[PDB]
Order: C-alpha cells, then structure tokens, then sequence
C-alpha cells in the first residue's frame, strides 16, 4: 500500500488498520500549476483523423527490405528501472471513508449485519459486519421470532 | 529618417493666378503632412490639415497629395498670401519640415 | 450523482475564482489600452473614443462555463457501448422483405 | 479656448542654463502632445521635440538630444524646456504648440520666447 | 453480399434496378435516414456505406434494417443535406 | 427539405468525409472522400 | 462523509457540493505575462491602426481561452480525481454489500 | 420563419396589455424562441453588440442582444442594476451545430435564485439575480 490508515480509540489502540495503494506513477512535490505562465504568444491560432494518409495499396506494393547494410551501433545497453515502494503509516481518531470500505467486509462464515460502525469494529465476536441496508435489516429483525 | 524636399525655393506670383508649391517625400507617409503659412515677424499658421482638410476660416483653395507627392494649391493668389509656406510630416518622430518663399510679382 | 457533485463544485468554488482573476486581469488591460489610445498622435479625439469602445473588454468576452459540456465530459464512447448493451430490451423483433 | 503662454528668461551669457516654461488652459493638458520649435530669426523652422504629459513620454530630435532637457508638470499646466551649454547657435525664437485634431500637428500656437546667447 | 454498392447510372439508363427510396426523418430533425426498395416493394436496405478495401463506398445494406432506431450502428445511414445558404457563403 | 432542391452530402458517422462518384456507370460506384478542406477568414472564421 | 448528522441528504444540501472532499482549496493562481502595447503604432493613421488593434484583441480573447483551459485542468486534476475516489469507493461498498 | 433585416422598416412590434407588462421585484418569467444567426464574415462584427429583441423601458426591463458568437440575456431594474447572462459559440470548429443552423434558445428568469440560459433543451448558463430590485418592462415588445 501507498500508505496504511490505523484508526485508534480514546486509549490509543488500534481498532483496525486499513490499505491505500498508490497509483505507481512518479511524484513531484514542485506543484507545477503554482509556476506556470501561460504563453501570450505562439499558440494563438485537431480532427479525429490522423490516418488518413496511410495509404494500405501502396505500402502493400512495397518490396521488403533484403539486402540489409547494418549499422554496427545501433542499439544500447537496457538498463532495467527498479523500485521501491514506501509505506507511510498514519494514525487517526475519525474514521476514514477506507475505514467504512473494510468495516464491510467478513471473512466469517457466520455473520451478523450491523448499522453501528464502533461496534463493529470493536466486536467481541467478531461477527458483525456494517451495513447501511436498512430496510434489509428491519426485514431480518421482523421474522427474528 | 524622413527628409522633405521643397520646390522651388522662391517664386513670383502674379495676383490672381493658381500656383503649385510641390513637397517631396523620401519615404511613404500616407496624408500625415501638414501645410503652413508664416507671415513677417509672425509664427506659422495651419492651412490644411492632412492630405485634404478644411481648417476655420483658412482660404478656401488649398490642400493636396498623398504618399509621397504632395502639393499645396492656390487657386486665386492675392496680396496677403506673401510668405514662407512650409510642409510637415507627422508619421515618423524626426518631425521634418522644407522650406519655400512665395513672393507676388 | 457524484459527477454532478463535481462540476457543481467547478461552477460554484472554481469559476468564480476564476473570474476574479480574469476582471483583474482585463482592468489592467482596458486601462492600458485607453492610454495607449489617447497617447496616439496621428488620430483626432473623435477616433480615439470610437477606437477605445472598438477594443474594451467586459465581464461577457471571458464567460466561458457551459455546463452542458461539461456533462458532455463523461459522455465517452465505452459509456455509449454500455447503455446500449445494458438497457431493458430483452427482445425487440424485427421483420422485413428482402428480395 | 486653448492659449499657450510662454515665458522664458530670453538673455543669457555663453556657457550658461536656461529653463523656458509654456502655460497651458482651455483643454486637458494631460491629452495632447505638446512639441517645441526653434526658429532662428529669418530662417525656418527646426523640430525640437515633444512631451506627453500624461506619463512624460520623451521623443527627441538627435540634433537637440542633449542640448534640451523636456519636462512637464501635471498639476501645473506647465512644460518646461531647458537649455543648457548655451552657444551663439542657440540665440532664436522658441514657440510651444499643440495640435487640435491630429495630435503631431502644431494647430495653436504660443508667443514664443526670443532667447540672445 | 447483403451490402449493395450504389452507383450514379445515367437517367434512360437505369431499366429496372433499385431506385425507389423512403426517407425517414429522425430527431430539430436533422437526421436523415434512406431506405431503398426495388421496384417490387422489398427492402434493399438503408443507404450508408461500407469497407471495400481502401475506399468506404456508399452502400445500401440490409443490416441497418436489423438494428434498432438511434442505435448508434446508425449513424452510419444517417445524412446531412446542405444546400447552398448566404449565412454560409463560401465559393461552390 | 425541399424536392429539386441541390443538397452536398454529409455523413453523420464520419462529418470529414463527403460523398464523391469515381465513375459515372453500373461499372462505377460513389464513397465518401477526405478532408472536406477548410475555409478561412483570419481571426473571423476557420470552418471546414 | 458528512456521517456527524442524523440525515446525510440535508447536511449535503446544507453544507453544498464542496463539503464532500477534504482537500478544499488547492487552485494556484497562474502568473500572466504583463500586457504591453507596442510602441510603433503611436503614429499610425486611422484605418491602419485598427485592424491591427483587431489582431491584438483576438490574441487577447485567445489567452483568456487558454487562462480558462489552466482553471479546468486544475479542477480535473486537483478536484474530480477526489470525487473519482468517491465513485471508485461507493460502487466498492455497492458490490461489498450486494456480496454480504 | 421570419427574416429581419438591418432596415429600420424591417421590424416588429408586440402592443401588450396593460395586465401582462412586467412590473415587479418577485414574478419569475420565462422566453423561448427559434433563432438563426448567419456566420459572422466583418471584423466590424468584431465587439459589436447590437439588440434584436428589446423589452427596455427607461433602462429597465429584458433585452435579447447578439454578438459575435453572442447570445446575451440582459435585465435590469428601475435601479439601473443589471445582469447579463450569455451562450457563446465558436466561430473557430471543424463543424458547428450553432452557425447558420436553427437554434432553440430559452431563457428563465426566477427572482430568488437565477437567470438561466439553455440552448436546444440544455442548460448552458446562470447568472444570481437575486440582487435585482423592482424591474418595469416596456409596454411593448420589439423585433429589429
Ligand atoms: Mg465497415
């Protein structure tokens, strides 16, 4: 992950740790928008067509290339790009939206629908899973007897 | 820069009798010349402005030319119209000037 | 529901920014442009006034936002192909005469 | 109506400064060209230069480049022309004049100062 | 092959081929639609065109009688008639 | 739209293309030709 | 997201569109070029003043365009990839639901 | 479809009645109509603003004005506080759905909250007119 969301408590102990990946590009903290001037000039004056002048008959009538006379350096060491992917580890008393997104999620065979996030999270079970499916849950409670 | 070439230096005149004072221009100013008439002890004084135009009460026989021939007409030369008549041109920053002398015979 | 959210927000948080920005940016070049005018030698008073309105700027040559571009924005070619493979006909029957 | 009233201190000794002033009323100082003319006397005239009042724009003549010194005040009404290094080619009659249609043009015209080095 | 390449055949020329057509008017109105019909009242299909090798002829074909109204598989049969206009007025 | 009426062709799938005859006859056919090309009047119009 | 209320929906009227991102202002002010007049047409005449006033006023109509097009970039960059990272989230809760 | 020209003879004039000229600072109100503006071929067209509907009495009422790829909008009150509201479209496109081609303008005017302007059925603007006082109309409409 990009960095890890850790959601505590009132006594500071992790209630539940969430992921965030990143997207892989490079990033540059030099804010590009705050140091750019617009160009008053030489841009002042774009159709979906660019192939237009392909023409497939003639470059089908063209011999292939047999009589090749190389170039003896044509070509250069490749160099492969190798990275390494930090993890920032954040620590916050308000529940992220990530948070919600892994609070909805079980592993449990057996499992409860909950609209109560803290509980959730804080289960003793830990069976309860966060739903916002209200009417869902009103249903289930009616036909509990 | 910009030089005006005034012809003739000096003319005589017979009263009542059209004459043609020619200003020469080294290069193209479109109308941006002026004439003007100065008098004995006196500070020139606007005839036409621009190629063509009418100014006040300014005799009404005057103003002609464009690029870089111009010429001042004077339909009925009289008594008063003695003097230096000058051009100059507004479209470049030299601010030149010629020079001719119209005397009446 | 949340595209909608977005452009109300470029309509209401970044636009007028934006046009703060921009009636700064054409009072500074109408000023310029009247003095430039009235500085000009070769012309009288009467075509310095017509020129100055010829060339004035106002607060309309700069009001770009059009919202149903903006809405046009998402309408890509891929959401195109999915409503037309998602919507609610299950059978349409059609029957014509070829020779 | 527009008048232009020029002062001048008109005699001076060789080597010497001088500062001629021209009054202007009857129309917004601060929207004309107003230029100086030198004319020595029985000869013609000789473009000096030009002030624009409303931000001091300077355009000279080479010949009077540093010979004449143009300035202008905008809450006076008044430009001024000075003459310094004074020599016996500089004893003439200086008029100020502005225009009043085309701007470069010298429609009305000042007493003129007749300065003696 | 279900796609028919149209041709411009001169007048006392054309005998007994295809030529009759329905046009359809599909929303102002600007889209326009062309189906052609022999002379015994049968579907030739709508006038689009078609891939020959490098050059899209103009075609009427059957399949767009297959696809469903504003589908987009018939912006391919759907026209533009311009006429000269003096708000447009370039050189014909 | 009118009858008798001259109307140059444009295809809504492609609008860049307009509608040229190769040849006159059954032996010929007529498809759809690009660019249109552009006509212009500087900082006025420039449509194609 | 605006989850401290007993109603959503009310508070997002309330509150407007903005409140539902955390990054609020981030636009930057882009730097213009200072507008200056060319100092030769002082003493052009009328007619050949005026077109050549018309090419500078759409040049100036063109850099609005391209101020306008910064804004919009901006906006796309620094304020929709927010709510693109809402959408994204939402049908993930969707299809975590419909699991469940 | 009616053509108007720029001949002071080429007009016309809608005589309202008395109860349906506007005067209010509350009333919202509501135009609609098919206009088709050729392509504009002068520089003069250039920043030139010119009124084709007008409904301004002593600079208070509604105008519908154009301009170069200008549709303008234009109201005021009896205190000379006005608001425009504007559709442009560019002279500068391959193809365009607005030059020469018949447009569905419509305008809304709600006194609370915004003036709006929709081209062929879509929303394309809105101006706040809320600060907009008492605003009298003209007792009469005119098309020049
Ligand atoms: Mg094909």
């Amino acid at each position: 992950p990009e960095e890890i969301i850790n959601l505590l408590n009132g006594n500071n102990v992790s209630l539940m740790r969430s992921n965030i990946y990143g997207d892989g590009l490079k990033s540059s903290v030099d804010d590009f928008y705050s140091n750019y001037k617009i160009p008053y000039n030489r841009a002042y004056e774009s159709n979906d067509s660019s192939l237009d002048n392909v023409n497939i008959g003639v470059i089908d009538n063209i011999p292939e290339i047999i009589d090749v006379n190389p170039y003896k350096e044509n070509c250069d060491k490749f160099s492969p790009v190798q990275k390494i992917t930090s993890t920032r580890e954040i620590n916050t008393n308000i529940p992220w939206p990530i948070n919600y997104l892994q609070a909805q999620n079980t592993n449990n065979e057996k499992f409860s629908l909950s609209s109560d996030f803290v509980e959730v999270v804080s289960s003793k079970d830990k069976s309860l899973v966060y739903s916002f499916l209200s009417n869902v849950m009103f249903y289930l409670d009616s036909i509990k007897d | 820069d910009i030089v005006l070439t005034q012809s003739p230096a000096t003319l005589s005149v017979t009263p009542g009798d059209d004459v043609s004072l020619s200003c020469r221009a080294s290069q193209s100013i479109s109308n941006n010349l002026h004439w003007y008439q100065q008098k004995s002890h006196e500070s020139p004084r606007l005839l036409i402005k621009y190629a063509s135009q009418s100014i006040s009460g300014i005799p009404s026989k005057f103003g002609r030319g464009s690029g870089t021939d111009f010429t001042l007409i004077i339909n009925r030369v009289e008594t008063e119209d003695f003097g230096v008549y000058f051009c100059q041109q507004s479209d470049s920053w030299p601010y030149t000037f010629g020079g001719t002398k119209l005397e009446i015979i | 529901f949340l595209n909608n959210a977005a452009i109300c927000v470029f309509e209401s948080n970044i636009y007028p920014k934006f046009i703060s920005f921009m009636e700064q940016c054409i009072n500074n070049i109408n000023i310029k442009t009247k003095e430039f005018i009235q500085k000009c030698t070769n012309i009288n008073e009467d075509e310095k006034l017509q020129l100055i309105n010829q060339n004035v700027f106002n607060s309309l040559d700069f009001e770009f936002l059009n919202i149903q571009n903006m809405k046009s924005l998402f309408s890509s070619e891929t959401a195109l192909l999915i409503k037309e493979e998602t919507w609610p006909y299950e059978l349409v029957l059609y029957a014509f005469k070829e020779p | 109506q527009v008048q232009l009233q020029q002062s001048g201190a008109e005699l001076a000794r060789p080597g010497t400064s001088v500062k001629l002033s021209c009054k202007a009323s009857g129309y917004t100082f601060t929207t004309y060209w107003i230029q100086w003319v030198k004319q020595r006397p029985g000869q013609g005239l000789e473009w000096i230069g030009t002030i624009y009042p409303g931000d001091g724009d300077t355009r000279y003549t080479q010949k009077f480049k540093g010979k004449a010194t143009l300035t202008a005040d905008k809450s006076s009404s008044t430009a001024y022309m000075q003459l310094i290094s004074l020599a016996s080619e500089d004893s003439a009659v200086y008029y100020c004049v502005a225009g009043y249609d085309t701007s470069g043009t010298m429609g009305y015209w000042g007493q003129g100062t007749s300065v003696t080095v | 092959g279900v796609e028919k390449i149209l041709s411009a055949l001169e007048i006392p020329d054309v005998g007994n081929l295809s030529q009759v057509v329905v046009m359809k008017s599909k929303n102002i109105t600007n889209k326009c639609k062309m189906n052609l019909q022999d002379n015994n009242g049968n579907d030739i299909g709508f006038i689009g065109f078609h891939q020959f090798n490098n050059i899209a002829k103009l075609v009427a074909s059957n399949w767009y009688n297959r696809q469903i109204e504003r589908s987009s598989r018939t912006l391919g049969c759907s026209w533009e008639f311009i006429p000269v206009d003096d708000g447009w007025g370039e050189r014909p | 739209l009118q009858y008798d009426k001259p109307y140059y062709m444009l295809n809504l799938y492609d609008p860049n293309k307009y509608v040229d005859v190769n040849n006159v006859g059954i032996r010929g056919y007529m498809y759809l030709k690009g660019p249109r090309g552009s006509v212009m009047t500087t900082n006025i119009y420039l449509n194609s | 997201i605006l989850n401290t209320s007993d109603s959503f929906v009310e508070e997002f009227q309330n509150l407007g569109a903005i409140s539902l991102i955390n990054k609020k202002e981030n636009l930057s002010m882009p730097i213009i070029e200072s507008y200056e007049i060319p100092n030769d047409m002082l003493g052009l005449p009328l007619n050949d003043l005026n077109e050549k006033l018309f090419n500078i006023y759409s040049k100036n109509t063109a850099y609005f365009k391209k101020i306008y097009y910064n804004f919009l970039d901006q906006w796309w960059t620094q304020y929709y990839s927010q709510y693109f990272d809402l959408i994204c989230m939402a049908k993930r809760s969707v299809l975590a639901q419909e699991t469940l | 479809q009616i053509q108007l020209f720029n001949l002071e003879s080429s007009k016309i004039e809608v005589i309202l009645k008395n109860a349906i000229v506007y005067n209010s600072m509350y009333e919202n109100f509501s135009t609609s109509f098919w206009i088709r503006i050729p392509k504009y071929f002068n520089s003069i067209s250039l920043n030139n603003e010119y009124t084709i509907i007008n409904c301004m009495e002593n600079n208070s009422g509604w105008k519908v004005s154009l301009n170069y790829g200008e549709i303008i909008w234009t109201l005021q009150d009896t205190q000379e506080i006005k608001q425009r509201v504007v559709f442009k479209y560019s002279q500068m496109i391959n193809i365009s759905d607005y030059i020469n081609r018949w447009i569905f303008v419509t305008i809304t005017n709600n006194r609370l909250n915004n003036s709006k302007i929709y081209i062929n059925g879509r929303l394309i603007d809105q101006k706040p007119i809320s600060n907009l006082g008492n605003i009298h109309a003209s007792n009469n409409i005119m098309f020049k």
